[PDB]
């Protein structure tokens, strides 16, 4: 949120003027927000439009945020903690995989008006189920990719 | 008979056409049944007596068991005959593999998330 002003002489309003003679569409393509309105103003200084000087080098240097080293692509997440998460992450696919045929007996026996209140109060199984399939599959196909890769790689 | 390892019986059949004699075709018949179990006994058995491989082979003893051991390999011993013994070069690989699991999880990956 950035802006520019400069002030008007009262003089041109006592000859019943105003400032900024126009000839272009090209500075009205903005309205003042309420709050910038009920304060002067255009009863006491005018606003001028902005823009952004730029260059492709600094650009072109600066996209380097969050770039990071090519030996952490490289990098095979401690074999041993892996499998505890994944067969950590399946628990919970059970518990909640018991608890979704519930809501799909119920799918129709009430007014679907309220069906959205149904949501509110107490969280529904299949939207919260499957991010886990995501997170499983979104690990479990790099992990083995990278394998492949170092194995042939190195000798 | 020819289907599976049955031989004797074609043999005894080889001899026995109420047609006519047949030779013509039967000839042909035992020259590719000879080959056929001579590749065969290449891995059947580590080891056969000399007189014991003459005879079951349907040949008797003329110098056309020498001959058809010289055609192949079949080096013989004091009364034996060396098994050809290898068996173990496929195993303890993992490169073709290594590369050929790489073109497959990308070919999981790729119709995954794109939309098809």
């Amino acid at each position: 949120v950035i802006d520019a002003f400069r002030l008007i002489n009262a003089n041109m309003m006592v000859l019943g003027h105003e400032p900024r003679q126009t000839t272009s569409n090209l500075g009205h393509l903005n309205k003042p927000s309420i709050q910038a309105l009920i304060h002067g103003l255009n009863r006491h200084y005018y606003s001028i439009t902005i823009n952004y000087r730029k260059n492709e080098l600094e650009q072109k240097m600066l996209l380097n945020l969050h770039k990071k080293s090519w030996m952490e692509g490289l990098t095979l997440q401690d074999y041993s903690e892996h499998c505890k998460h994944n067969e950590s992450v399946v628990k919970e696919m059970l518990e909640l995989a018991k608890n979704y045929n519930k809501a799909v007996e119920e799918e129709d026996k009430m007014t679907p008006e309220q069906l959205a209140i149904k949501n509110v109060g107490k969280q529904d199984p299949k939207r919260h189920l499957e991010e886990h399939v995501d997170v499983l599959m979104t690990s479990n196909i790099v992990q083995c990719l990278a394998a492949m890769l170092d194995t042939v790689v190195f000798k | 008979y020819l289907m599976e390892g049955s031989y004797n019986k074609v043999f005894l059949a080889k001899g026995n056409i109420p047609a006519e004699s047949y030779t013509f075709f039967i000839d042909i018949l035992l020259d590719t049944i000879r080959d056929e179990i001579a590749g065969c006994i290449e891995k059947a058995y580590e080891k056969i007596l000399f007189t014991e491989a003459t005879r079951i082979l349907f040949f008797n003893t003329p110098k056309k068991m020498t001959d058809y051991a010289k055609k192949r390999g079949w080096v013989l011993g004091p009364n034996n005959y060396y098994s050809f013994a290898s068996q173990q070069q496929k195993p303890e690989d993992t490169t073709i593999p290594s590369t050929e699991l790489a073109k497959q999880v990308i070919e999981y990956a790729r119709q995954l998330e794109m939309i098809v």
